[PDB]
């Protein structure tokens, strides 16, 4: 039922750098445009896509430099619209709307590209206060003994936010613009590998398991 | 009088025993007295014959200690020494072409479906060419000389020798359902021992010796 | 920054370009290779391997019967053009099949004729080579004048004739012509009461190390 | 009837590398788009085109690195649509449809290009489990003595599949997109040359000959 | 030279694995190829005081060296 | 000036490419790293456990 | 990666440009040349006649 | 860990070590026969196999 004679190889493929460190489609947000809102806001986290979330959660601590590649896409009901991708670091007010003063900043880095141009790239360096990203955190963000402070959220782990604005928002045509975000870690250093997760997910903010049953992982013989 | 292990066979070698592509077979956790000559059943070379073919790993799956090891062990790796003897008087005439085809994918004529396990895996009995001219391969018998080839000419050269190394794109492979080699004896010119057909047989004798044989998994 | 200028022929897909494209797998290691027997570096090594020819390519000959010429009870035996594109005896050969992938070819050949009669049977053939342009011989007197060999079955089982370097091209279409090789019955076929009256001769052709294939084109075979 | 005096040359042209190793149009699939399906799926094999199939079948074993060049083409009844070519290796579930989760993978390599851009290229390295591709195989894929297991198919010889998706599938115009695939081997190493084939083909999975007649190749004099 | 010319636009000759070709578009820079010295003969002869064939017929044209042909270019 | 030629496969986004993209922060220094216990260099080290 | 800048006069076809365009045949060897009598290097040699 | 890590890889090959730990009392005693059947061979059904 098989024909496998696999010769011995090197350890190049099974490097942590080559495992975690390559582009993955994390965000696929779409925006209608017709006859003020529908700007792109996205929190930088590895927890949005289940596959990459599990692959990252195999380890406790890990440092990397993040290549964010934005792929535009136009879907008319093609004009070369101008797109601006602004990387707002943690502790800066988020763009309230498309026509917001935060876009005209002298401190927030950004890129100007267009649809027909190659997809845009930024390389955000290792950004956290803490000397390594912690996938799991057995603590609290604040000191208050209240439900207001969420459990297992390190506020240093935030990588900042990415905000994409379609500069040519007002156009004669009614369409949809879909932004694709690709995240690629670089110079990944990992410490304290974790037990691989089995059960599915509920939310990015919490590690609750709902349930291959919670009383038996492997399909019983 | 050649002899490997216990068994011996009387030969009539008179010219250099050509190794297939000039490589003498060799073995390189895996690894032993089964390296002996196995003489297959004699085949009648009638004037109206077409051509015979034996798949060597298939031909030796059921023969003695080699067959026992192949049935037991999950892998193998073995070179093959093939000795072909066309036995006839000085009066007989004809030519046998001995071709050791590597990976001889059998091809049926005028059908959509491929050859099944029955038509391909003859075993010790061996197979018969439906169309000798096309090698049952879509190729031509005219082009069959690229493979390791020898001639039994009933004048001068009355025996052929082939020395097949390990021809596979893996260090080891499976004997149960893979055929590295196919030893094909094809009569280029029909037998014409016109003695009033007193004995039209002129039988062919095949003898295969698995040399440098090793296996993996007891 | 550093200036650059998009030359004409930029943003084009040459179908015969050779450049190191971006790797799909950056640090993946292919399966290590080992010594597979029968290494080949060029098709010029393939044509070195001799191949059997259809000398008896008459309509009455069907299957393997086309590969052998009958000889039995002083007439012409066979004629072979050296054209490797004139759908002659040479078409099926490794020489023909490989060369039909190349428009321009030139080099010397070696043709081996092997006798398939009994040990007791004896006779003589005259094998003559007519260079290009010259009309193919029709009588022994023409054969005995040209570059020939008297092939004897009694002494020598198989004979070898080395044809000097020849050339041809297809390139309006007028095709091409090159010299012939012919065989004439020098004597009768002597056979005792035992051996059959009928005998067969089989042809073999190969290209020497001086052969060359230059311009690659598609083969019209399929 | 000819004028040929050909001077002696080198052996550069008659190299195996220069014979097998150059681009050939293997796949020419087209897809209608009008008012869910019509995605591009293609098995990597040299057997699709008869000429290249015979040229490859001249040899038993041969190793190469494959340059796959995809040429787009738009045929309206030109907008710059976004095309994604994903190379799914053997043993990965094929994209069920155009809107499939397999496209949003963190493991399958892919390329994003557009029509007006130069044609896309990938170089898939020597991919097979087995240490060389076998054009012919005198064995079986499985161990079952059943017609279910096909004859003469090495399951290690599969090079994987290429799947092209038109991201801008839904557009205001009705058209056809035709994908051209060019295959170019590189660093070709060949072993055990085979007898050149004469008779025509029936199917890629089998070497049956139907029939220049099966009893006589050369047109009889 | 010596390859069948494309019979029509939708011809099998375009889908060849032997004939070199270039793919470009209108807005792209104009395409270039460099065909090396292609003739059988060791130099192009502008004038030829001979015949292409051996036939003493009007079918064979005067002063045409069939080695001088550089091949054909077909744009689709 | 200096000639250059846009090869086929140019102006494409390979999803497995490796190149030094333009830095978002040019002279910013990341937080210095120290010896975190339990260093791992490959998953082949993980299966050893 | 390495920066580059498309100067004015780029993406133009100069009819008198001289550059090594991509070879149609990569490893093909042209027919070797021999000593053809009556070598000429310039038209200034022709007017001498 | 072997299974979970290897399911991220199509092609795998190598040797294993399996440790069986007993969880009985100190006084309790007995014997087991642990046999390894190489690939292809049918799984044993009796002590003699």
């Amino acid at each position: 039922q098989t024909r496998t004679v696999i010769n011995m190889h090197g350890t190049a493929e099974c490097l942590v750098e080559n495992f975690l460190g390559r582009s993955a489609l994390v965000c696929m947000r779409s925006f209608e445009y017709k006859n003020q809102k529908n700007f792109f806001i996205w929190t930088l986290n590895t927890r949005e896509l289940v596959q990459i979330r599990r692959k990252m959660e195999l380890f406790t601590y890990l440092r990397f430099d993040t290549e964010i590649t934005i792929v535009p896409t136009l879907r008319l009901f093609l004009p070369n619209l101008t797109l601006q991708a602004m990387y707002v670091p943690t502790g800066a007010r988020k763009p309230s709307s498309q026509d917001s003063f935060e876009w005209q900043s002298a401190c927030n880095p950004s890129v100007f590209f267009k649809i027909n141009d190659p997809p845009a790239r930024l390389t955000i360096p290792f950004m956290s206060i803490n000397s390594a990203y912690a996938n799991f955190y057995d603590g609290f963000a604040g000191f208050e003994k209240k439900a207001t402070v969420l459990y297992g959220i390190n506020p240093a782990n935030t990588m900042g936010n990415l905000c994409l604005r379609v500069v040519n928002s007002y156009q004669p045509v009614q369409y949809t613009l879909t932004v694709r975000v690709y995240m690629k870690p670089k110079h990944i250093k990992a410490w304290a590998p974790r037990a691989p997760r089995t059960m599915p997910y509920t939310n990015i903010l919490n590690n609750n398991y709902a349930g291959n049953a919670p009383t038996a992982i492997v399909s019983h013989r | 009088q050649l002899k490997l292990g216990n068994s011996s066979i009387v030969t009539q070698e008179a010219a250099n025993i050509c190794c297939a592509y000039g490589e003498w077979p060799t073995y390189l956790k895996p690894t032993t007295s089964t390296d002996r000559f196995y003489t297959l059943k004699s085949k009648k070379w009638e004037s109206n014959s077409t051509g015979w073919w034996w798949k060597l790993p298939d031909a030796l799956n059921q023969i003695g200690m080699f067959g026992q090891n192949v049935q037991y062990h999950y892998l193998y790796r073995s070179g093959f020494l093939c000795h072909v003897q066309c036995n006839a008087t000085k009066f007989h005439q004809g030519t046998l072409l001995i071709v050791a085809i590597p990976e001889h994918q059998i091809g049926k004529k005028g059908t959509g479906t491929s050859a099944s396990f029955a038509e391909v895996m003859k075993g010790a009995e061996g197979g018969v060419f439906e169309q000798p001219y096309l090698l049952d391969d879509g190729t031509s018998l005219a082009c069959a000389l690229v493979y390791p080839h020898q001639w039994i000419n009933l004048r001068t050269n009355n025996s052929a020798t082939i020395v097949l190394p390990w021809m596979n794109s893996a260090p080891m492979d499976f004997a149960l359902r893979h055929n590295n080699w196919t030893l094909a004896v094809i009569p280029v010119c029909p037998l014409a021992g016109g003695t009033g057909n007193t004995n039209t047989y002129v039988p062919i004798t095949i003898s295969i010796a698995p040399m440098c044989a090793e296996y993996n998994g007891l | 920054g550093v200036p650059t200028c998009l030359l004409p022929g930029s943003n084009q897909f040459l179908t015969t370009d050779d450049h190191s494209s971006a790797p799909a797998f950056p640090d993946f290691s292919p399966t290590p290779e080992m010594h597979i027997p029968g290494q080949v570096h060029s098709m010029l090594e393939i044509v070195q391997i001799e191949s059997m020819m259809e000398i008896n390519n008459v309509n009455d000959a069907s299957g393997v019967e086309r590969l052998r010429v009958q000889i039995s009870a002083d007439q012409l035996l066979f004629n072979i053009p050296l054209d490797i594109q004139l759908e002659g005896p040479l078409r099926n050969t490794l020489l023909g099949n490989i060369s039909r992938y190349y428009t321009h070819w030139s080099g010397s050949l070696e043709m081996t004729f092997m006798f398939c009669g009994s040990f007791m049977t004896t006779g003589k053939l005259i094998i003559c080579y007519t260079p290009p342009g010259g009309s193919s011989p029709t009588d022994r007197m023409q054969a005995m004048l040209a570059t020939h060999v008297v092939w004897d079955f009694g002494l020598q089982s198989s004979i070898t004739i080395i044809i000097p370097w020849i050339s041809g091209s297809h390139y309006k279409a007028i095709n091409a012509n090159v010299g012939y090789v012919t065989c004439f019955m020098q004597t009768n076929l002597v056979a005792p009461v035992g051996a059959a009256d009928q005998c067969y001769i089989v042809g073999m052709v190969a290209a020497k190390k001086d052969f060359n294939l230059r311009l690659m084109r598609d083969s019209p075979d399929i």
